[PDB]
């Protein structure tokens, strides 16, 4: 289900990887039952770094980003979202 | 009834459908974590006898940006009669299931299925983006007479190559080596052994052979790549149709768990770290 887990710069970084659609995609696909749009998920995890001690999970599917709705959006909306943050990160991902 | 399932998400495959640590779905899901490198989805084809054909044909068709050569040249609707003509033991042609004729009409339900092609092919390639095509692919197998009308028209291209191919060969012409495979087999000496002992069976006792895969390739000047994920941490792992392919032609992407279980990755992915 969804979860809000929160994150915090390093100077190493967030201390994962994330995966997904280059291009813009609506197509609707089946999880848990309900219907979304493509979702960029979590593709490797650093062991010990930010990401593993916070709560994220490999495979985790991100639905916001610092509030922002990123279903269905594309590979560098999300991870310009994601750098847009200066200090802390917030996500919103289904496991 | 689609032909072609609908997307899903390569995480959620594997895990419905390879659950467990059994070396076989141990493997497949490495196998996936691969295509999951360039892909985030994949599609289910239908696992009938055309499945190579359809896997092939909907990746090609719903990357179609536009109508390929040999598909807008318009002799190509001369082909059937020139053919049937030069060679009459062509009217042994057999046709799939959901059809039937007599032998005087077989030129024109080839001539009619070559215009279907062409026609879906062209409808697609005129459409502005990848999603909408897909989702007119989607309208176009449904499992019904006009998907099957396209393998008729894809089967007799591949038969019209094979017969370039051999005459080639008889005339001393450089051939590709596949061809030599190809009519080196007992049952398939000749274009017409071709035609009879397998061509006609595609349909209706089996599907394309290892081979064959090669012939379609050709026939629809388009690349396959295979990730045979039964061959995994092998140089097989990834086959390509042809070998060496030409760099002009489009490359489409399939996925064959076993030799009659297909499915197609969809939505190319990029990776960052952060």
């Amino acid at each position: 289900g969804p979860r809000v887990v929160r994150i915090v710069k390093s100077e190493s970084g967030y201390g994962f990887n994330v995966r997904g659609q280059v291009s813009e995609g609506g197509q609707l696909r089946s999880i848990n039952g309900e219907l979304y749009a493509p979702l960029q998920h979590v593709s490797a995890v650093l062991p010990g770094g930010a990401a593993d001690r916070a709560g994220v999970r490999k495979g985790d599917r991100i639905l916001e980003v610092n509030h922002v709705n990123v279903e269905g959006a594309t590979h560098k909306q999300v991870v310009d979202l994601i750098r847009a943050g200066e200090k802390e990160l917030i996500l919103t991902v289904l496991s | 009834p689609l032909s072609v399932a609908p997307e899903m998400d390569i995480m959620d495959y594997c895990k419905k459908e390879w659950r467990g640590n059994t070396q076989k779905a141990t493997c497949m899901k490495m196998g996936y974590e691969e295509v999951s490198q360039k892909f985030t989805s994949i599609r289910r084809v239908r696992g009938d006898n055309y499945a190579a054909l359809r896997a092939t044909l909907f990746q090609a068709m719903s990357q179609a940006v536009g109508l390929p050569p040999w598909l807008q040249d318009p002799e190509l609707m001369l082909l059937p009669e020139k053919l049937i003509s030069k060679y009459n033991w062509i009217k042994q042609w057999k046709l799939g299931l959901k059809f039937d004729g007599k032998n005087e009409d077989l030129v024109d339900k080839i001539k009619e299925s070559l215009t279907l092609l062409r026609k879906k092919w062209a409808g697609l390639a005129e459409m502005r983006t990848a999603e909408a095509r897909q989702i007119a692919c989607d309208e176009l197998f449904t499992n019904e007479a006009e998907e099957y009308s396209l393998y008729e028209a894809v089967k007799f291209l591949m038969l019209n190559r094979a017969i370039e191919l051999y005459n080639d060969k008889e005339k001393g012409k450089e051939v590709p080596f596949f061809s030599v495979l190809l009519f080196a087999r007992d049952t398939s000496n000749d274009p017409g052994q071709l035609l009879r002992n397998h061509l006609n069976q595609v349909g209706h006792t089996g599907g394309l052979e290892q081979v064959e895969m090669f012939l379609l390739a050709y026939a629809v000047r388009h690349t396959i790549q295979v990730y045979r994920l039964s061959k995994y941490n092998t140089e097989e792992f990834i086959t390509v149709y042809p070998t060496d392919p030409p760099k002009d032609w489009p490359v489409v992407t399939l996925i064959a768990e076993d030799d009659r279980h297909y499915n197609i990755p969809v939505r190319v992915c990029e990776e960052t770290s952060l």
